[PDB]
RNA sequence: AGAGUGUAGCUUAAAAGCACCCAACUUACACUUAGGAGAUUCAAUUGACGCUCUGA
């Protein structure tokens, strides 16, 4: 049951525009985080 | 009154094994909203179980893209409870976080 | 009475992909966003088409590794959405039946120690299990001279599951085939214990 | 601004929601009290087979306290 | 060292004990800390002595203590309550002896 | 094969009250406001459809 909060959202009232972008650290495990601009595509060097 | 069978009657203040110590529950995540539900979900387990819950406070945030962190103190377990609620804790994670088990200093 | 000690444990191979989104699941997923739209709070078009292109030549990893197998039960990567149990056939002198993997302990050896030494008994490797507490999850019961058979709990952090094709018949189950390879009622309710999530 | 079919379409989303997580607390906790209650009838058993290991089952391993195991991802090494 | 504490008794407490005749006015018992909570027909001057509103017989009783929702110690107090726990406190009630009136016949048009 | 048998999770409730969930306020919980689903297993007190226990 890995789902039940992942369909969760800010809930203040100040920020702007997140996006899913798909995050990897060092070894190729792609993530969604609510990151601006939408890159899609992230890799720490 | 103290010599009628009454007496006592509206007092009220006296109204108000191995266990483990102080849980602390890290969640470091790289979202925000990810790590305020997940603190959610495990405050509303916790509270459904009657788990003893103090604090649910945060970290600062640290920059070096920023990782949103998260507490959840615990106190009070049993040896198959504490056995149920951190399987569940692991089976129900539920994207990239990071947990912790770790206590007080 | 003659009694005989009998272990086991329910090994538990935790999912590491995160399961589908179910189309439910999506419908919420647009009204958050719309929502999230309507109330935020304040060349891009170059930086957008090389950051999509750079998306696009990497090619994400499938998710389903299972859908070409069809046959690798053995292998640690039946399935990847869901969690995995351990389940290797025996052969007894008296019985056949493809039984959770059992081992025999002593009153000189405590039960962490049974599960420590089942851990890598069948399974020749060095497998790297996590135990939770002395607590079980299952006891079972069949006598033919009394007899008992406690099913404990353990999961796996990383594995280093050498000679996958080994001589055994260990196979995966996650929670359907639970049934299918374990008929007796003393067997079969190996799911109530076993997180079916 | 907004329409009275979409507005009508979000409650429906809001019900059936309702109704999907509902299901799922259920058997959240239908799966917690099966596995709670056969461990403790697997405690009790321990205790009548085995009178010097029940005093053993309750303590707690104190390997836990720098516990670790990270989460699920999408694409596996 | 020690000076001061030389004041006299309040002369303070119950002045009509139950069973007591009380006309309108009255003061039924005078208290410093709320000892005697006001019941029917009973009210409370600014000094929380108690005093009859109506003429009639004096009774006490000791009756379940559900504060004004406003009263914020009370409510709290309330909220850190056990569940099943009920307060209770000793309550005055004046219970009218004479009806408020008759309707006699005054004109026979 | 035999016994206990039987209202949604609980009710010496008779289709109810507590439970329970998300939406907003909360870091969070709690409170509050808004909403949400819910059952008397089937046939004539009786018999047989489902669960628990006692055995093989
Ligand atoms: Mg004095």
């Amino acid at each position: 049951d890995s789902s039940r909060a992942s369909l969760t959202r800010v809930h203040r009232q100040a920020y702007a525009r997140l996006y899913p972008v798909l995050l990897v650290k060092q070894d190729g495990s792609t993530i969604h985080i609510r990151y601006r601009e939408p890159r899609r595509m992230l890799a720490m060097p | 009154y103290k010599t009628k069978p009454t007496h006592g009657i509206g007092k009220y203040k006296h109204l108000i094994d191995y266990e483990y110590g102080v849980l602390n529950i890290h969640l470091t995540a790289y979202d925000m909203t990810l790590a305020e539900s997940y603190a959610q979900y495990v405050h509303n387990l916790c509270n459904s179980l009657s788990i003893k819950v103090e604090e649910s406070y945060a970290m600062p945030t640290k920059t070096i893209l920023t990782t949103h962190e998260r507490v959840v103190q615990i106190s009070g377990l049993s040896a198959t409870f504490a056995e149920i609620f951190l399987e569940i804790i692991q089976s129900s994670l539920p994207e990239g976080v990071r947990l912790s088990v770790k206590e007080h200093t | 009475s003659p009694w005989r000690l009998l272990g086991a444990l329910c090994l538990q191979r935790p999912p590491v992909v995160s399961k589908p989104l179910t189309p439910l699941q999506e419908e919420m997923a647009s009204l958050l966003q719309q929502i999230e739209i309507e109330r935020s709070l304040y060349l891009a078009q170059d930086l957008e088409d090389m950051w999509e292109q750079k998306f696009l030549q990497f090619k994400l990893g499938a998710r389903i590794t299972e859908a070409d197998e069809k046959n690798d039960r053995t292998s640690l990567n039946r399935k990847l959405d869901r969690n995995l149990v351990l389940l290797v056939r025996e052969k007894f002198g008296d019985q056949d039946v493809w039984i959770l993997p059992q081992a025999e302990w002593q009153p000189g050896e405590t039960l962490r120690g049974t599960a420590e030494r089942t851990l890598a008994t069948l399974s020749e490797n060095n497998m790297e299990a996590k135990f939770l507490g002395n607590a079980p999850c299952g006891h079972y019961t069949f006598k033919f001279l009394g007899a008992k058979v406690f099913f404990f709990k353990a999961l796996l952090l990383t594995g280093d599951f050498s000679q996958a094709g080994n001589k055994g018949h260990h196979v995966w189950v996650t929670k359907d085939e639970l049934g299918d390879y374990l008929k007796p009622k003393y067997l079969a309710q190996v799911r109530r214990f076993v997180s079916d999530l | 601004e907004l329409t009275f079919e979409e507005t009508e379409r979000r409650a429906l989303l809001l019900k059936k929601w309702s109704l999907y997580k509902q299901q799922e607390r259920k058997m959240e906790r239908d799966t917690i009290r099966a596995m709670l209650e056969a461990q403790q009838e697997a405690l009790e058993e321990l205790q009548l087979e085995s009178p010097k290991l029940h005093a053993e089952a309750i303590k707690r391993d104190p390997n836990l306290f720098p516990f670790e195991k990270e989460g699920p991802h999408y694409t596996p090494p | 060292k020690n000076l001061g504490g030389k004041s006299s008794g309040r002369r303070q407490g119950i002045k009509k004990m139950e069973g007591h005749y009380v006309h309108a006015g009255n003061i039924i018992a005078t208290q410093r800390h709320f000892r005697w909570h006001p019941g029917a027909h009973v009210g409370v001057g600014k000094n929380k002595c108690l005093y009859a509103l109506e003429e009639g017989i004096v009774r006490y009783t000791k009756e379940v203590y559900v504060p004004h929702p406003r009263n914020t110690e009370a409510v709290d107090l309330i909220t850190r309550l056990p569940k099943g726990a009920v307060l209770y406190k000793t309550f005055v009630h004046v219970v009218p002896a004479k009806p408020e009136g008759t309707f006699k016949l005054v004109a026979m048009l």
